[PDB]
């Protein structure tokens, strides 16, 4: 029950 | 051994039988499902967290300043050295009191003093010793001055107490104090942009002979160190290196020298002048320059360590500001000449001299890592030749020499805009910040640091898009706000961090800005 | 003001 | 405008510069004032940090014992440390560690320690930090220390001739039983002068076990005794022998070797991925990672690996825990009393604080309150906490064997998790099928430290993707780690001659340069500072130099001999003839070629009165005068006696120093035989009188009735 | 004459006080061991800094008095004091005095003809300073990949040996006087005792300090190092000037000591010996031993027996290896297969036995193993990282340098995996292969397969493609390795990626000896 990050792309 | 064994079992032997029958069953998946049932938090998300509630900074009164010495308002005394003169580098001060140094006397009102009769006193006994022989002879003097005004307390035995417990007297009880936290302090950026700049002067450090060339390396080693050497010689940063090399060296002679004895040791740091107009010219200028005097305590070491006590007397040119200064106490000394010859007219009157004055304790531990300031050199040396390696050895090319011109570093802000200089004069920001490394280290700098890595490969983590994480923010951020609370450089650096995450998360958002 | 050195004994 | 340095870090990555963060350029911390607070709270952490509530009165030292192994007392708080180990997990671990490498790895490991400990000598327990002399009841070097042990066995029970390891340990515990020990101290007589004069002393097994339980602080770093010490090093030699063979064992093996561990084991773990699966790093740091440890649960394990070996070797095995289940620590320097007048201050002993009570402050009271139950006069027993530093190869066999299992529990997918660990400080790399599952991963490999007491700092840990983490100051990417504010102390001189200060430089700024893997004008200016520094701490320039000075007079005059002043040594006051490319050559060596004959011939003369190469310019530092004003040259009474016999024995025997003595025969009895054999090789031969030759026979005579009235 | 006396007078005093007589009497000789370690423990906790506040004063050091007053004028020129009677701080019998004393000695001191015997005890330095004479040089830059951890001699010489038996040497060329009489090191290596015994005895200067120089000049230090390719120990002594990860330097190999290439010529010594015991398999055990007692070595300055250079050489060959096994030389942590060197990281399990059909329709015997193993693959410019599991390679990566070597190592590797494939290839495989011709002796298997592939060129070709053949994905390109060993990444082999650098090797401290 513990949720995830899925990074879109990168920052810069 | 009997009583020792952990397990319900008593005598060794069933501990003993338990272990060497021991065969584990795979029940440790139940026990560490109901150990993960039972430990319920730390799941970790940057993006959770990525605001790291920017950084927290103390608030109170404005820092001061803490170096033993005066960086940018110091002032100089320049002399013409002699070879059998200067050797001894104790008469230095005696030839320079034949100057015009003699006649300089403080008045009775200080500005911002705290103790100013004592001071002047003091200055008094320096300047008659002077003439005679450098030690100053007060034996009452240096009783209340020492320990930094640390009195000596007498000590009552705990047997002939016990009567002093049942009836109460002296109003005995037990305290311990704690250091008041600062604020942020301003002046420290005008210090940097300071020590950055080329001073007049050409080099304050004694550097040795280079050795014997090859074509193949020794050619590359000697030029880079030809050229680094040449840059940072000129700095006033390398001014504050010699004068700290040169004078802490002297001290640490002087507690060898004369134990348990007042004497009167200049602060001084040496420089030939250079002069790139002409080939043709007498000769480059080659002296030494007076920042001011010095006063050593009693030198005697303790099986416990023993930190000696020490007074310090600068020249300034410079109005004192009541925010950094406050430990100093400063006077209206006098009046100095100052002159230039330009094209211009450039007569230059004369300029308000005042006298600052200050007590510090110096570990001989900070005697030596501070007598040896040079080191800072070689850690900028590898920071800077690994950058110029790492591009070259890309192209496979010789870049060393243009990585250095061309490669841009992000140096300073300035109008709101992100400014960069070339690599070359950047070189002299780690210096500066090298050197600082040096002169401020506090126990409150190494916690800052050594919990900074921490931020810095996050702030990595979030550059190449790696998705780090750290598990408490709060509890990081708890640990680096605990270790901040006098040190300037310390909570310099904190602000700094924290202007560099508002930049970084510009350019992209991994982070918060307030 | 770019003026360091200054007193000389002379 | 605003000068900031980080701005740097915008653009370049960070763990080329991290060596700019460290400021190792300047002084380090260290303490003042009382450690007495730190070491009362570390014990109160450390009976916090065990969280039972069990608590047996010990029948020897009717002393409430609280052991806690294999029980718990949950707090709320899960996350802060634990302290608390349950054996039988503990021994799970062990037993898949060793199923995991070889089935006789333990029984393997134990036979070599055996064998090296059988072995030793016990005079090489001498070498080691400083250890706690319970004698003077002071803290000492380890080999003045162990010389006032067996001095005082040797003037209560009589001389040791054990010479072994195992019959020191022998001794030791044969003097548990003693009921009477006596002590060479120091005792002041007031003849008003007051004279040291050397004494005497008794005591009693009660006060006698007390202090051979009794650890001391360093302002905190903890320095058992000497009693202790032997068990202690056999634990840590078969942990030793544990470590080495553990390939993600990173404490046995060091320096450019963790290096080449880690980039092989980073390597085998990209090619072991499957294409579903996910890999993501994690640095770890341990804090509190000794108050965690408990030498209880040390003692199940040491008789867990023993089973098997020897039944003689097994009982010396266990020995050495239980002085750590049952143990004292020295409280410290003590409180003291003062007025809001600054004037009168009152010093307490550590053994009056429970006289003042209520007096001190309401922090130090409660922290002192529940402390009452376990405290000493001098001294405050503690079964449960790990002193530190002692056993860091069995800390670290602890961890691997932690890291050691993923085929184990469930075959869950995505389940791997290995790593790497030093003492406190592990790399953990994990592996899981899909994002989510890794937090279960990671969950409960840190759910299995912490049961058996290995507590990862949620505030110092951090993770990312495989190509960022951090360990020991190493700092990990597509590149290495390129840092020298590890080395930066040691480049500045040795200090112990010239030659050797300058040459033994050099070669430190070569191998920094292999290793460390710094730049080479870095190691050139590294040079020209060592030169300076060297230079300046001699109190030598060259002779182009126009420094004046008491050695460079004599140059003056010097100078005009000389047909080649480049080919002088530096300490004569040459120029730097070295560099990079002759690092390895020593600069005699390098100059020697080149220097005037005369020079050469006058400089290098053995019979001078004054890798290392001796010249003429090796000489010996004298001591200080501190340590012989003091009572501590009343006890040094004995080391000068030692003296003048391993002196007079050299002088007897040249190669005594080099080879070491053996052979059956008493040391006097050799030197008689063989001073008779040297004079009858100057009679027989080579030029002596007959009549003195029987006068050194007399001398050997009479010397052989005093050696026998003896 | 008295220089006896009074250290008889000495002892008689000494034996006169009982606390010194009981503790000379009581015990063997070796309690001096002990005694010494008693002594002058207390180190200052200041490296450079104590020395600074040493050498701050002007008469801190201590040193001898004899020598100078028979020698030189203990009075100054300047009229700086030198010299006094009083002995402080330490009680010795020598006499504080002056640093600057030691430079006027150095100066105008009567000494004449001492250069002939210094350099020939200092010959290791005095030797790396001639190596050093004799190179040319370039410079340039690159991103360079070393080779991380090799174990290396440095600091290479020749007729180097064991610590024991120099201990021996050493024992024997200091001093006759007091030594044991050693058979096995002064027997048989006789003529370098002579040699070293004969230089350093006659003239009786610095005893203590050239035997702890000779300790050093004969021990080659193997650390675990950095090399960027070049393995010869004699570019090892000087790395730092010539190669790290920017560096690099030339004109280097040509120069070196004799004992590079006499190694390699022991190697063939050990080939030779082990053919002579291969010539008859009534016995292979007491025949061997013969051989190796037997022969006599003759290096370049000295006569030496085959034995105790083979016994106690540092290269371990796979011929070596052999050689060392007939002795009780124990040198583990080697894995000796055909070319190929290997090392053992991971894993375990047991031998078990398979039989498996060849194309000739005949069924043989094969031993193979199911571990799940990892291990280190060592070849010609070229290194590898290999992990079977059930007698088929589970994860591969190749760090070689040159093509052809990394398809060497790909096969070779192949071999010692021993997958399915291998037994489809039989072309002619028994008529010559299945029985080696030595009194009728089949030959195992894997050698035998082995030996086919090193038979011809399209041998190799076989069963590099024997292995799974796939156009590789993108991301893959530059790990993707071709069937002629090239990165163009088009069609890549199965269960196997380059990585661009080279591969790290593994190191244990172990010793394991067992019968042949």
């Amino acid at each position: 029950t513990s949720p995830s990050y899925s990074p879109t792309s990168p920052s810069y | 051994r009997d009583e020792s064994v952990p397990l319900p079992f008593q005598t060794y032997e069933q501990m003993k039988d338990y272990c060497e029958k021991f065969k584990g069953n795979p029940r440790e998946l139940a026990s560490k499902v109901s150990q993960m049932q039972s430990n319920i938090k730390l799941p970790i998300k940057h993006y959770e967290q990525n605001k790291f509630r920017q950084i927290r900074l103390p608030k109170g009164p404005m820092a001061p300043y803490t170096h033993k010495f005066l960086m940018e308002e110091a002032w100089m005394f320049t002399k013409i050295s002699d070879p059998e003169r200067s050797r001894a580098g104790e008469i230095l001060i005696d030839f320079f009191k034949k100057g015009n140094l003699s006649a300089i006397r403080p008045k009775d009102k200080p500005l911002q003093g705290k103790y100013p009769i004592h001071y002047k006193n003091l200055w008094n006994q320096i300047k008659a010793a002077i003439a005679d022989r450098t030690m100053v002879i007060n034996e009452n003097d240096h009783s209340e001055f020492l320990g930094g005004i640390g009195r000596a307390s007498k000590k009552i035995p705990e047997i002939s107490l016990t009567q002093d417990v049942i009836t109460t007297e002296g109003l005995k009880q037990s305290e311990n104090k704690l250091p008041e936290p600062r604020s942020f302090p301003r002046w420290f950026n005008a210090e940097w942009m300071w020590a950055i700049k080329d001073s007049d002067l050409t080099g304050w450090v004694p550097m040795a002979e280079y050795p014997p060339a090859d074509n193949e390396l020794e050619d590359y080693a000697e030029h880079l160190n030809k050229t680094m050497e040449g840059v940072l010689q000129g700095t006033n940063c390398a001014r504050e290196m010699g004068k700290c090399i040169l004078t802490v060296g002297a001290l640490m002679t002087e507690c060898r020298l004369f134990p348990g004895k007042i004497k009167v040791v200049p602060i001084y740091a040496r420089s030939k002048e250079r002069k790139s107009m002409q080939e043709g010219l007498p000769v480059p200028s080659e002296m030494d320059c007076l920042f001011g005097i010095c006063v050593k305590s009693k030198s005697h070491l303790n099986k416990d360590d023993g930190m000696y006590t020490i007074i310090t007397f600068e020249f300034s040119i410079r109005e004192p500001n009541l925010e950094k200064h406050q430990k100093y106490t400063v006077f209206e000394a006098g009046h100095t000449t100052v002159r230039m010859k330009k094209g211009e007219s450039v007569i230059g009157r004369e300029v308000p001299l005042y006298l600052y004055c200050r007590t510090t304790a110096l570990s001989k531990i900070k005697n030596d890592w501070l007598s040896k300031a040079r080191r800072c050199f070689i850690t900028t040396m590898d920071t800077v030749e690994t950058i110029c390696l790492r591009e070259s050895a890309k192209a496979e090319e010789n870049l060393v020499e243009k990585t250095l011109n061309e490669k841009q570093m992000w140096i300073g802000k300035k109008n709101g805009e992100l400014i960069a200089q070339p690599l070359r004069e950047a070189l002299r920001v780690q210096l500066v910040q090298q050197f600082y490394f040096c002169i401020y280290n506090d126990s409150q700098l190494e916690g800052f640091c050594n919990e900074q890595k921490k931020i810095l490969m996050a702030l990595e983590g979030d550059k190449k898009n790696k998705s780090s994480f750290g598990f408490n923010p709060e509890g990081l951020l708890e640990k680096i706000e605990e270790c901040l609370i006098n040190n300037p450089m310390c909570l310099f650096m904190a602000q700094r961090l924290n202007e560099l995450v508002i930049e970084a998360s510009k350019r992209g958002a991994k982070f918060f800005k307030t | 003001a770019a003026a360091a050195a200054a007193a000389a004994a002379a | 405008m605003e000068i900031n340095p980080y701005l740097m870090f915008l653009n370049n990555d960070v763990t080329s510069l991290i060596s700019t963060t460290y400021p190792y350029t300047g002084p380090p911390p260290m303490s003042h004032g009382s450690s007495t607070k730190y070491t009362l709270e570390t014990i109160k952490r450390t009976y916090d940090y065990s969280r039972t509530s069990v608590e047996k009165t010990s029948k020897v030292f009717n002393i409430p014992r609280r052991k806690f192994c294999n029980c718990l007392e949950d707090k709320d708080e899960l996350v802060k440390p634990t302290g608390n180990v349950d054996i039988s997990s503990l021994l799970g671990l062990a037993e898949m560690m060793e199923k995991r490498m070889g089935e006789g790895f333990f029984k393997h490991c134990v036979m070599e320690a055996e064998t090296e400990i059988l072995k030793m000598h016990f005079s090489r327990l001498t070498e080691g930090r400083q250890t706690y002399d319970w004698t003077s009841e002071r803290n000492m070097p380890a080999a003045t220390a162990l010389q006032l042990t067996v001095d005082a066995i040797k003037e209560t029970e009589g001389p040791f001739k054990g010479t072994t390891m195992l019959e020191y340990c022998n001794k030791m515990i044969e003097m548990l039983d003693w009921k009477e020990i006596k002590f060479k101290k120091v005792k002041t007589v007031v003849r008003k002068t007051k004279v040291p004069v050397m004494g005497i002393d008794s005591i009693k097994h009660d006060e006698f076990l007390i202090r051979a339980l009794t650890i001391n602080t360093m302002a905190a770093i903890a320095t058992p005794g000497m009693i202790v010490r032997p068990f202690s090093k056999i634990v840590e030699t078969v942990a030793q022998k544990i470590c080495e063979k553990l390939k993600e064992s990173g404490l046995p093996v060091g320096g450019n070797e963790k290096k080449a561990k880690l980039k092989t084991t980073v390597t085998s773990l990209n090619a072991r991925m499957n294409s579903d699966q996910f890999a993501v790093n994690i640095t770890g740091d341990n804090s509190k990672w000794n108050e965690c440890q408990q030498p209880e649960a040390y003692l199940a394990l040491l008789a867990y690996i023993t089973k098997d070996s020897s039944d003689l070797m097994k009982d010396l095995c266990s020995v050495a825990p239980v002085l750590f289940c049952n143990k004292f620590v020295k409280l410290g320097q003590g409180i003291r009393l003062s007025n809001k007048r600054k004037t009168k201050e009152v010093i307490i002993k550590a053994e009056k604080m429970g006289k003042y009570k209520n007096l001190m402050r309401e922090e130090y009271k409660n922290l002192f309150e529940p402390l009452e139950k376990y405290i000493q006069k001098d001294v405050c027993f503690l079964p449960g906490g790990m002193l530190m530093g002692m056993f860091n190869m069995l800390s670290t066999v602890l961890g691997v064997s932690t890291l050691c299992y993923m085929d184990e529990e469930l075959k869950a997918k995505g389940c791997f998790w290995t790593g790497l660990q030093s003492s406190d400080d592990f790399v953990l790399f994990a592996v899981a099928s899909n994002w989510s599952n890794i937090h279960w991963t990671i969950r409960r490999f840190n759910a299995v430290c912490k049961l058996i007491g290995i507590n990862m700092s949620l505030e110092k840990s951090y993770g990312s993707l495989p190509e960022l983490f951090e360990f020991t100051s190493m700092f990990f990417d597509g590149e290495f780690v390129s840092n020298l504010a590890m080395e930066l102390p040691a480049f500045t001189t040795a200090g112990v001659n010239e030659g050797v200060d300058f040459t033994a430089a050099m070669s430190i700024i070569k191998t920094n340069m292999i290793n460390n893997s710094l730049s080479p004008s870095t190691a050139l200016m590294a040079l020209r500072i060592c030169l300076q520094e060297f230079r300046a701490t001699y109190r030598v320039h060259p002779w182009d130099s126009r420094v004046k000075g008491g050695r460079m007079k004599i140059i003056n005059e010097f100078i005009k001999t000389i047909e080649n002043k480049d080919g002088l040594l530096i300490a004569d006051g040459g120029k730097l003839m070295n560099n990079i490319s002759t690092l390895h050559i020593p600069e005699e060596v390098l100059k020697f070629e080149k220097m005037d004959e005369q020079y050469r011939n006058r400089v290098f003369n053995p019979k001078n009165p004054f890798e290392a190469v001796v010249s003429t310019h090796s000489f010996r530092t004298r001591a200080n005068r501190t340590l012989l004003n003091t009572d501590m040259r009343a006890m040094m009474a004995e080391e000068k006696r030692y003296q003048m016999v391993c002196d007079m024995f050299k002088s007897v025997f040249e190669s005594a120093d080099i080879n070491p003595p053996i052979g059956a025969m008493s040391i006097g009895e050799a030197i008689e035989e063989k001073l008779l054999e040297r004079a009858k090789m100057k009679r027989d031969i080579g030029a002596i009188e007959d009549s003195e030759y029987e006068e050194i026979k007399d001398i050997i005579r009479d010397a052989k009735k005093a050696r026998l009235e003896s | 004459m008295s220089l006896l006396l009074t250290i008889a007078k000495e002892y008689k005093r000494l034996c006169q006080d009982a606390k010194a007589a009981q503790m000379m009497t009581v015990g063997t000789v070796s309690n001096y061991t002990t005694f010494k370690k008693w002594t002058t423990s207390r180190k200052e906790k200041n490296p450079s800094l104590r020395m600074r506040w040493a050498m701050s004063s002007k008469f801190p050091i201590i040193a001898n008095k004899r020598m100078l007053e028979e020698a030189q004028i203990p009075k100054e020129h300047n009229n700086v004091a030198l010299w006094e009677d009083t002995e402080d701080v330490s009680k010795r019998d020598h006499v504080l005095a002056s640093a600057s004393c030691i430079n006027y000695w150095n100066f105008c001191g009567p000494c004449v003809n001492n250069s002939e015997v210094i350099k020939e005890v200092y010959k290791s330095r005095f030797g790396r300073l001639e190596r050093r004479k004799e190179i040319m040089w370039k410079e340039l830059r690159f991103t360079l990949v070393d080779r991380q951890r090799r174990r290396v001699d440095t600091q290479p010489v020749e007729q180097r040996l064991r610590t024991g038996e120099i201990k021996d040497l050493q024992m024997w060329t200091l001093f006759e006087d007091e030594a044991p009489l050693a058979s096995k090191f002064i027997l048989d290596n006789y003529g370098l005792v002579k040699e070293m015994r004969s230089k350093f005895a006659n003239k009786p200067l610095n005893k203590e300090v050239v035997a702890h120089m000779l300790e050093k000049q004969f021990n080659p230090e193997s650390r675990f190092l950095p090399v960027f390719g070049a393995i010869r120990p004699e570019r090892m002594e000087l790395i730092h000037a010539l190669g790290g990860e920017t560096w690099i330097q030339e004109a280097n190999t040509a120069g070196i000591s004799n004992v590079d290439q006499r190694k390699n010529d022991i190697r063939a010594v050990c080939r030779k010996v082990c053919l002579a015991a291969n010539a008859s398999i009534m016995n292979a055990k007491s025949k061997l031993v013969e051989y190796i007692k037997s022969t006599s070595m003759r290096i370049g300055e000295t006569e030496r027996k085959l034995e105790e250079l083979i016994l106690e050489t540092d290269d371990v060959s796979p011929e070596v290896t052999l050689c060392k096994s007939a002795l009780g030389g124990q040198l583990g942590k080697t894995l000796s297969f055909g070319p190929m060197l290997l090392k053992k990281i991971s894993g375990s399990g047991v031998k078990v036995k398979d039989t498996v059909y060849i194309q000739g329709v005949r069924a043989v015997q094969f031993e193979y193993w199911s571990e799940q193993e990892e291990f280190y693959g060592e070849y010609k410019s070229a290194t590898a990282l290999f992990s079977r599991k059930e007698r088929s390679l589970e994860w591969i990566t190749i760090g070689g340098g040159i093509n052809e070597d990394r398809k060497r190592l790909l096969a070779m590797c192949m071999i010692f995996c021993r997958d399915g494939d291998y037994f489809k290839d039989a072309p002619a495989t028994i008529t010559m292969a299945d029985l080696s011709t030595k009194l009728g002796r089949e030959i195992p298997y894997q050698y035998v397969m082995m030996n086919w592939i090193q038979k011809s060129e399209d041998n190799l070709e076989a069963l590099l493609y024997s292995r799974g053949i796939v156009e590789t994905n993108p991301g893959k390109m530059g790990s993707s390795m071709g069937i002629d060993g090239s990165k163009r990444a088009i069609k890549s082999l199965r269960a196997v990626t380059i990585q661009s650098g080279k591969i790290d090797m593994p190191e244990s401290k172990e010793k394991i000896h067992l019968e042949l």
